[PDB]
RNA sequence: GGAGCUUGACUGCGAGACUUACAAGUCAAGCAGGGACGAAAGUCGGGAUUAGUGAUCCGGCACCCCCGAGUGGAAGGGGUG
RNA sequence: UCGGUACGGUUUGUGUAGGAUAGGUGGGAGACUGUGAAACCUCGACGCCAGUUGGGGCGGAGUCGUUGUUGAAAUACCAC
């Protein structure tokens, strides 16, 4: 019955937006809990209490004694040192300074007083046998071969979005905290780093929480679903096909219960406007029940959703983007080598490949922010280009969600038309006084919605989608992919979501590099389902591993 | 919309002052230099 | 099974807890049926070794010895090196021994060093890390006058140290001894473990104890009676 | 109306008044602490002024360590915000 | 009958050279009388990190230790 973490009557709320209210659940070790919910439900605000980063307003929430807590943030920060120095600040952070003193006491004690420093190295050399911390040179070299990290001698400022997330998982899987707190772990990770992390979290001592929107990762790392509706928490078991059943059932029995209440208001509002007859009295005990039914009928008024809407652009010519013998790299490592394709008119093109392989560099030669090595990029006279970005570089944190889209202006240009700016952002779900939240307090699911408001107001007929399916839930992932099928221009998508390129694609440009070339790509004419059948007929029939343990324990 | 925040000191953590801010214009915790009577001098004060 | 392990299993009852003398009585009637043996005692404590202040570590001197080789590697240079070989150290450490231990020759049993030449200890603990043959100040192996603990490690100062699963492991000598000689090492061990008992030990501190041979089964002993080991 | 630096939207007080059945309400020179701006003189105890609020009781939390039902503690009570 | 706790048997763990990688610790130079290369049995526990850890049929003819190294660490067997 020994526990890890307990909540007692926790109520955290950002005013009108409640996150918890009178909740109580207990977490026992060995539990594999996957937490779900819509965007903005409050999932990262729970984990910022469970990691001790925030405090609940009126409640009690405490970790048990021992068994410390390590959190993966939704946007994991790093330091300005190397990769091998990026994995020692946590996982080895409390224990490398006990080795930074032992190699100091080997020489500083030999010339000083050798009587009191005898125990000063005594209580530290006995801290190097219970943990076996002598192999700190070669424990890091095992934990980088597991995650397939970048080489550990170069800086970390110029890395991929999915290479920064690999070096941030190594900072937590070496600590081994007994309460993991993973906030959206499968962002930016390819189909290999997710399949690896499924096996590593399978045989793992301790409690695991993971707020994962995707349908297939939670069926492997979780067996006990936690849910966040508007305030409450609903623990049960199942494998995420039963979460969409129960949220559909909790709104069909709440929706028609709130319709019986509406008919009883019309039957009662007709009574309070009917006038008192001869010397009878209109009873005060029915006026005071009307004004309680009329108050409990306005508090249920939170039922709305906004669709993703892309503005249409001008007429697109016969030449969209032409690429003839492109070569691109940064060092002796070459990324793109001898690539020839041409983007079609009126289609959806998908770019497929593992992490750190050259997909964002392929867009940044097209948008004119890079320079090719050999070969040219050719656009054409008709194309207005629109470019969403993976890094979300356009949005700044200390400026509100309104006056990043606008600039203090009332009316904006969304391509040869003038819609009002607050009418434009309220078409992206940011409605009412949610338009004055800065970008530091917005959730990750609505910075993937704010970035679409900054860059789709260019109104171009060529949109470049650099991982749009990042932090979005199932309701607005389907609202995005229904806005690309009805788009008249050409859309290019980089994504790792296998069940998102299968649904909306017409053309595939996929990396197919092997050991002797390492830099070739492939243009395919067809959807994603026909590409995977051709991939297993050209190269490696039925061939297109064992889990690297990351540690010796 | 304008709750009552309280300003705790940064040295002694005494809760010397109480005032109001706007939650949506100022989502972060306010920092002011206020006089602390325990320390006898001006310290810094975040909220709680 | 081996059709001779069940011979000693037919002579020792499983459920009956025994005295500290009946364990040493059945130490002779189980081990000595086979060849020579060292008597093993495994103790499961009532601590949690995850915390820092419940790390039970200590040493004890045994009166009747333990009967082993005790290849003690005393590390000292100059005229201090001759004091070890006069005291009974077969191999005395120097600088030339460092270049052959790193070559792959680690045939020694302890490490009693001097505080002036501890610079070479951190370089020689490269391969002595997981072996656990570090010089320990708490066991007297790190001291100025190294002319005392040379015959003491020969005399039976076996180090006991709690593991990750809270299980002490300690030897009380060979199996060729007598009943009055084995049970006194058993009595001196537990009476010095209780001095190392931390003040934050929840529950019963000494939960279950056993005595075993090198081949035969284990003897369940009674943790309750600890006064009359003679 | 605009710009620079800032937190006095202070802690300990208050001679003397207004208004007033009472409960309340309101103004305040000046003295000390530790500060802001100013070259200084000086000004600053929120906002040009008058609305933006609720007596007592019972409780809650923070701190001060005043009482502690034989004694040492504690439970409870008390003060100050 | 379905569970809880206490007690005991059998069994489980395999990034990278390797005896598919004793899981940890401690003891240890022996342990059985040896063919998953066996006759009735013969992985139809798991079977995937595949072949060693069973269908315990029998045989005193027939495996394995320590050494070699090939490693953070080894090799049997055994209490823990
Ligand atoms: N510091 C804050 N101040 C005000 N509102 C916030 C703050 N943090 C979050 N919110 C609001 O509360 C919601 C909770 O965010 P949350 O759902 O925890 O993020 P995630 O979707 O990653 O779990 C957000 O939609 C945001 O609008
Ligand atoms: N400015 C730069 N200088 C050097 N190398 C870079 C730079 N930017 C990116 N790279 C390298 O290019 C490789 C491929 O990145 P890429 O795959 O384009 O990112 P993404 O995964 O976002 O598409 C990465 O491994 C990264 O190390
Ligand atoms: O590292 V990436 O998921 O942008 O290919
Ligand atoms: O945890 V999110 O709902 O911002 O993807
Ligand atoms: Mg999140
Ligand atoms: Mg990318
Ligand atoms: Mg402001
Ligand atoms: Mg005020
Ligand atoms: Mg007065
Ligand atoms: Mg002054
Ligand atoms: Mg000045
Ligand atoms: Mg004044
Ligand atoms: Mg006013
Ligand atoms: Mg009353
Ligand atoms: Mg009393
Ligand atoms: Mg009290
Ligand atoms: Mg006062
Ligand atoms: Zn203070």
């Amino acid at each position: 019955a020994e526990f890890i973490y307990t909540m007692k009557k926790v109520r955290k709320a950002h005013g009108d937006k409640v996150i918890l209210d009178d909740v109580t659940l207990s977490f026992y070790p060995g539990a594999k809990i996957g937490v779900v919910g819509p965007n903005g439900a409050g999932k990262s605000s729970v984990l910022r209490i469970m990691a001790g980063l925030d405090k609940p307003n009126n409640g009690d929430a405490f970790l048990a004694t021992g068994a410390t807590v390590g959190i993966l943030q939704q946007e994991p920060p790093l330091n300005e040192d190397k990769t091998v120095r990026g994995n020692v600040e946590e996982g080895m952070g409390d224990i490398k300074i006990k080795l930074d003193r032992f190699n100091e006491v080997a020489e500083l004690m030999a010339t000083d007083y050798t009587d009191e420093l005898m125990e000063e190295m005594g209580r530290l050399q006995e801290e190097l046998d219970h943990a076996d911390a002598w192999d700190l040179d070669a424990q890091l070299e095992q934990a980088m071969d597991a995650l397939r990290c970048p080489p550990a001698d170069e800086p970390v400022t110029n890395l991929s979005g999915g290479e920064r997330r690999r070096v941030a998982l190594c900072k937590l899987l070496l600590s081994k905290p007994d309460l993991l707190l993973l906030d959206e772990p499968t962002n930016h990770l390819d189909a290999e780093s997710v399949q690896w992390l499924e096996q590593h979290l399978a045989s793992y001592p301790g409690a695991i929480l993971a707020v994962t929107h995707d349908r297939y990762f939670l069926d492997n790392v979780a067996e006990w679903i936690l849910e966040l509706d508007r305030g409450r928490a609903y623990p049960y078991e199942g494998n995420y096909s039963t979460y969409l059943e129960k949220k559909a059932e909790r709104l069909a029995v709440q929706g028609r219960k709130d319709a019986k209440l509406q008919k009883r208001l019309t039957e009662e509002l007709a009574w309070v406007r009917s006038g008192a007859k001869a010397r009878q009295a209109k009873s005060k005990a029915r006026l005071q029940r009307y004004e309680e039914m009329a108050a409990e009928a306005e508090k249920t008024r939170k039922l709305d959703f906004e669709e993703i809407q892309i503005p249409v652009g001008p007429r697109l010519g016969n030449v969209v983007v032409e690429v003839d013998h492109l070569d691109k790299g940064y060092d002796g490592r070459a990324l793109i080598k001898d690539l020839s394709f041409s983007l079609p008119r009126n289609g959806i093109v998908g770019v497929i490949g593992p992490n750190g392989v050259g997909k964002t560099t392929l867009f940044k030669t097209i948008v004119g922010l890079e320079t090719p090595d050999s070969g040219s990029v050719k656009v054409g006279e008709t194309v207005k280009l629109s470019y969403v970005d993976q890094a979300r570089a356009g949005i700044d944190p200390r400026k509100t969600v309104w006056e990043v889209v606008s600039d203090g202006l009332d009316y904006i240009q969304v391509g040869q038309t003038e819609v009002p700016s607050r009418a434009y952002v309220s078409a992206f779900g940011f409605k009412g006084p949610d338009q004055q939240k800065p970008a530091g307090v917005l959730s990750g699911g609505e910075r993937n919605r704010l970035n679409l408001a900054l860059t789709l107001k260019q109104g171009g007929n060529l949109i470049l989608l650099d991982e749009p399916t990042n932090d979005l839930d199932v309701e607005t992932l389907g609202s995005l992919e229904n806005a690309l099928l009805n788009f008249p221009g050409c859309a290019v998508v980089i994504s790792h979501d296998r069940w998102f390129l299968d649904r909306t694609c017409t053309h595939i440009l996929a990396w197919e590099g092997d050991d002797d070339n390492e830099a070739k790509w492939f243009w395919f004419e067809g959807n994603f389902g026909a590409y995977e059948e051709n991939k297993v007929e050209r190269l490696g029939v039925d061939a297109a591993v064992t889990h690297r343990k990351l540690t010796r324990g | 919309v304008r709750p009552k925040i309280t300003l705790a000191c940064e040295v002694c953590k005494h809760r010397n002052y109480i005032t109001k801010k706007n939650r949506r214009n100022d989502p972060d915790r306010l920092e002011l230099k206020k006089f602390c009577p325990n320390c006898g001098k001006h310290q810094a004060h975040r909220e709680t | 099974t081996s059709k001779a392990y069940r011979a000693a299993a037919a002579k020792v009852d499983r459920t009956n807890l025994y005295t500290p003398l009946q364990a040493a009585k059945l130490a002779k009637e189980t081990s000595s049926t086979k060849q020579d043996a060292t008597v093993e005692v495994a103790i499961r404590l009532g601590v949690d070794p995850r915390k820092a202040d419940q790390m039970v570590r200590g040493t004890v001197n045994l009166p009747h010895g333990t009967g082993k080789t005790a290849r003690v590697a005393v590390f000292a240079v100059g005229e201090k090196a001759d004091a070890a070989v006069a005291a009974g150290a077969d191999v005395v450490g120097s600088d030339d021994l460092i270049e052959r231990i790193q070559g792959g020759w680690l045939e020694f049993d302890a490490a009693i060093a001097t505080p002036d030449q501890m610079a070479k200890v951190g370089r020689i603990a490269r391969v002595l890390g997981p072996r656990g043959l570090m010089p320990n100040p708490k066991t007297g192996t790190v001291t100025a006058d190294v002319a005392k603990a040379v015959a003491d490690i020969k005399g039976g100062k076996i180090n006991f140290r709690v593991d990750k699963q809270a299980n002490l492991h300690f030897v009380i000598g060979k199996a060729s001894f007598d009943e009055k000689l084995l049970a006194e090492n058993y009595g001196a061990a537990i009476d010095e473990v209780l001095r190392l008992k931390p003040s934050s030990s929840k529950g019963r501190y000494l939960k279950k104890i056993t005595v075993s041979t090198t081949t035969g089964p284990g003897i369940p002993v009674d943790p309750s009676i600890t006064r009359n080991f003679a």
